[PDB]
DNA sequence: TGGAGTACAAGTGTGAGGAAAAGTAGTTGGGAGGTGAAAGCAGTTGAA
DNA sequence: TTCAACTGCTTTCGCATGCTCCCAACTACTTTTCCTCACACTTGTACTCCA
């Protein structure tokens, strides 16, 4: 195996900035993860890990519950964004789960 | 006098275990080695506070902003009294506004009054001299540099009636060679980029360079630091760079280039300790005390210990100790980058005999990391020692006693708008949830009185009918919709999908729901052995998932009772992934996409190799 | 010093710096042309014209040692193997082996025949290898007052 | 009142900066190699 | 004449042999192909000050 056919497939750098969800970005482009598959998350699963992190009282779960329902067009269905286009991440934050982290 | 030197260096690294063995038989040490030994050394603040007020370098031309010595005016060379401390500071906005007692600690004085003379250019460098125990006393003047001029000042007769501080000055002596200068010494002899000259003091405040000079100019060093000192006194300057020490004597005519540092290191700061003859040169990778020489005053060069830390902007402060049989000298490292210290302690003995003890280090406060560090001379083994700071990203300055014995500004300034109709309408969320968590607590409180009743049983028998119709109906929803090559909801109910209040009860129903179906198409995932990923340890039963999450909010809500029950009961809202098809399902469809590929395709599609 | 220090359960450290010069302890020339990175001369390379900071430290902390398990002979006879014909420091502590030597036998508990005219060798041996010391480069010794240490070794010789 | 410029935003277009195991580069510093007598005695020529 | 001469050949055993690398060890800079997204212009929709 060739000396960049090794050093691509090792664990060379570290996913920054954001890289993670951008090669998602070309795994909802190259094959479309909509129309194919169901792109919902548990966001449910979501907000359970992120109440007993932090230790407030559980009162807040249902008080960013009553955020994320206000804002979200249809209110459920926090869905995966597809990317098919080009290399253009756009500067939206169009994922699911970071979404979830700004509300 | 010991065995190690080689005449023109002398090392003792980190535990090296040096290189000073004699063999004395006299049965008490025999061995006398460029190390002690003692017990430990650790270090606690005593914090106390004095005053207050591109991006990927730092220009070298900037010294120091502050300064803070025991003075000795004219008044205080005619009377008993001996030795005010003062400060020399700069604050304002770019800093070019230029402006005291010991009760226990040092403290800024009762009578609030710094002398506020006006200057047009920004500070680079404030400091004072500091005179010789040769000349008997403490120097009343004080030496700045701006940066569009060079203009020196003095201390005159303070008073102690309302503790005024007044000053005389020399002229600001613009730049007549139009040349930047970089750092000035006393002890108006100057070091301007390159070159030098050596100065006349006025005594003439009511209205210069001499005809000797030099340079040091290296065609083949990139960067600007320069710095001069006056060394033992006779006449005898030393000018560095970030390459070499060179030593002049401007009053013969004899140079010479004595240190040269262009090959694994640079030099990094050069403190002249207020001793005569003791003095420390700070370089990378090593920490060198080169003191002068015993029989002719040119230089030679002592006992030095390795510095591990890397930087390009590291600085020194190091602050003397008399004892009666030794001096000490620690030597606190600083940088630009972090806030850690580095601290050594050497030792002189009468015959010019130098030791080691080892290294420590202490914590500072989070608000950036310090850019000058200044220590007091206090005016005169339960070692003290006290120094002052100044951080980067600040402006004030602290007071430490060290002895033997975090929010950002965008994460603050990003909210808290300031508009007059969105002034409340933010809150109307605020208004929302109130006016649904009023709601949904007594909505929940309809099935806390049922109990083990009939009156909620039944609504679990409608529950176990109302999903079984459609979903063998979704069964044959999969195999009329199986000729495809080309999901799952649990929300097929309308009644209210909440009616329902027991951890243990429903998985009665669901396990249950679970042994009805045997057929394929249906299969159901796991959850005794799936849902672990929030306590990170064993959950043998989904009831005792609730166990401990009953042992975790006991004190932090009102009655604590009825949240934990329907956040579990969420989690099977929203956990419960159960409409996966059977084997056919992924068969036909592991084999269909191997044929879109080739014979070639087919062999590199592989598993089950290990 | 994480085994000089710790002498608990030790594996007394010595041990690893003899590790360190029996296989980094080359005799190559500096060759001075080629840009060295993350290998520097002064403190980890062993060159010719530049015993190692390690081998002299092997040389000091065996002897420092070697005086107190009270095996001198084993490092006298171990200097003289290599001939660091051209550095001064390790023939001073070649001398201090035998002034080590003639320190510990000047005791002779009588209150005689070969340990009068062996400690005779001993003292020849001093004051040979501080010559030695002084005709290569720069490293001052106090031949002062090693004559004040040898003379009283001499003062129980008689 | 009917019609023009402030800028909230938004997708279009073009290369650039980063990574590493490999290789060739530049010196040395070793190593075994490989490119006549002791005495005859004769014949013949010796030479001014 | 008288003489050397130097060439020739023979036992005795015999002693008995006489252009400079090529490749290791260090090290270093360069080789080879890959990878993830910043810059900027432009376009839209809006509400301002327009007679």
């Amino acid at each position: 195996l060739p000396n960049y056919y090794v050093s691509i497939l090792e664990g060379s750098i570290s996913p920054f900035n954001g890289q993670l969800y951008n090669k998602i970005a070309l795994t909802c482009g190259m094959i479309h993860f909509k129309e194919f598959f169901n792109s919902e998350i548990s966001c449910q699963g979501l907000l359970l890990k992120l109440v007993m992190q932090c230790a407030l009282p559980p009162e807040f779960y249902f008080y960013t519950k009553q955020v994320i329902e206000f804002e979200e067009t249809d209110i459920r269905n926090l869905t995966l964004w597809e990317r098919t286009d080009e290399r253009h991440t756009g500067r939206v934050s169009n994922h699911a789960e970071l979404r979830v982290l700004s509300y | 006098l010991g065995v190690g030197v080689q005449g023109a260096s002398l090392y003792c690294p980190q535990e090296n275990y040096t290189t000073k063995k004699q063999e004395k038989p006299q049965w008490l040490r025999p061995v006398d080695d460029t190390l002690a030994e003692d017990a430990l050394d650790l270090h606690i603040v005593v914090k106390s506070l004095l005053c207050d007020t591109d991006a990927f370098f730092w220009d070298p031309t900037v010294a120091n902003r502050l300064d803070s010595q025991y003075i000795q005016t004219a008044s205080d060379l005619r009377n008993y009294r001996d030795g005010t401390e003062i400060i020399a500071y700069a604050s304002g906005k770019t800093g070019s506004v230029l402006n005291l007692t010991r009760q226990n600690t040092l403290h800024l004085n009762r009578h609030n009054n710094v002398t506020s003379i006006e200057l047009h250019s920004p500070i680079k460098s404030i400091k004072i001299p500091g005179a010789s125990e040769s000349i008997g006393r403490r120097s009343n003047l004080v030496g700045i540099i701006t940066e569009n001029s060079f203009q020196i000042f003095r201390i005159e007769s303070v008073h102690s009636r309302s503790c005024d501080v007044m000053v005389s000055s020399s002229e600001p002596l613009y730049f007549v060679e139009i040349d930047d200068l970089q750092v000035v010494d006393f002890a108006a002899i100057i070091d301007i980029k390159g070159n030098w000259s050596i100065g006349r003091i006025p005594k003439n405040f009511n209205n210069l360079i001499d005809n000797l000079h030099g340079t040091i100019f290296d065609p083949e060093e990139l960067s600007s630091w320069k710095r001069i000192e006056w060394f033992s006194h006779f006449q005898k300057i030393l000018v560095f760079d970030r390459s070499k020490m060179i030593e002049i004597d401007f009053m013969n005519n004899w140079q010479t280039e004595v240190v040269q540092a262009k090959a694994w290191s640079n030099i990094r700061d050069y403190k002249r300790i207020d001793d005569k003859n003791g003095i420390l040169l700070t370089s990378r990778e090593i920490i060198i005390v080169g003191a002068s020489e015993s029989n002719d005053p040119v230089r030679r060069i002592s006992w030095k210990h390795d510095l591990d830390p890397d930087d390009t902007t590291l600085r020194i402060t190091v602050q003397k100790v008399k004892k009666p049989d030794h001096i000490l000298l620690v030597a606190f490292v600083y940088s630009m980058r972090h806030k850690r210290i580095y601290m050594h302690v050497f030792s002189h003995r009468k015959a010019n005999l130098f030791q080691s003890l080892g290294c420590s280090t202490v914590l500072e406060i989070p608000g950036g990391t310090p850019t000058g560090i200044e220590t007091i001379l206090t005016l005169d083994f339960e070692l003290v020692v006290d120094f002052l700071v100044k951080l980067r990203n600040s402006s004030e300055v602290y007071y430490y006693a060290l002895s033997n014995t975090v929010d950002h500004p965008e994460w603050a300034s990003l909210f808290n708008n300031a508009d007059e109709r969105e002034k409340e309408s933010i809150g109307a969320l605020v208004s929302q949830i109130k006016l649904k968590e009023r709601e949904r607590i007594s909505r929940v409180q309809n099935l806390i009185e049922h109990e083990n009743s009939h009156d909620e049983d039944k609504y679990l028998q409608d529950l176990g009918y109302r999903l079984s119709i459609a979903t063998n109906e979704l069964l044959e929803s999969w195999q009329k919709t199986k000729d495809e090559s080309i999901h799952s909801k649990l929300k097929n109910l309308l009644e209210n999908s909440d009616s329902f209040a027991s951890i243990p009860e429903f998985s009665s129903l669901l396990d249950q729901f679970f042994q009805y179906y045997q057929d394929q198409d249906v299969t159901f995932i796991g959850f005794e052995k799936l849902l672990h990923l929030f306590l990170h340890e064993d959950v043998p039963g989904l009831d005792i998932f609730y166990n401990k999450l009953l042992q975790c909010w006991v004190l932090v809500s009102p009655q604590a009772e009825l949240l934990t029950k329907e956040i579990v009961k969420d989690i099977i809202w929203s956990l419960a992934r159960l409409e996966k098809p059977s084997l056919f399902e992924p068969i036909q469809n592991e084999i269909s996409r191997s044929l879109s590929g080739p014979y070639q395709d087919i062999i590199s599609s592989w598993d089950m190799d290990d | 010093v994480e085994i000089l220090d710790n002498l608990s359960n030790s594996s007394s450290g010595l041990d690893f710096l003899q590790w360190m010069c029996q296989i980094y302890s080359s005799k190559s020339r500096f060759v001075q042309n080629i840009n060295y990175r993350s290998i520097v001369p002064p403190f980890q390379t062993g060159s010719r014209t530049h015993t190692a900071k390690f081998a002299i430290t092997y040389l000091w902390s065996s002897l420092i040692n070697c005086q107190k398990s009270m095996l001198i002979d084993k490092i006298s006879e171990w200097v003289l193997t290599p001939p660091f014909m051209e550095d001064a420091e390790v023939w001073f502590i070649y001398a201090s082996c035998h002034l080590l030597k003639a320190d510990t036998l000047s005791r002779q508990f009588v209150n005689r025949d070969i340990k009068i005219n062996q400690v005779i060798k001993h003292i020849h041996y001093v004051r040979t290898f501080l010559k030695i010391c002084l005709d290569k480069g720069g490293f001052a010794v106090p031949s002062r007052l090693i004559e004040n240490q040898l003379k009283s070794f001499e003062s129980r010789l008689y």
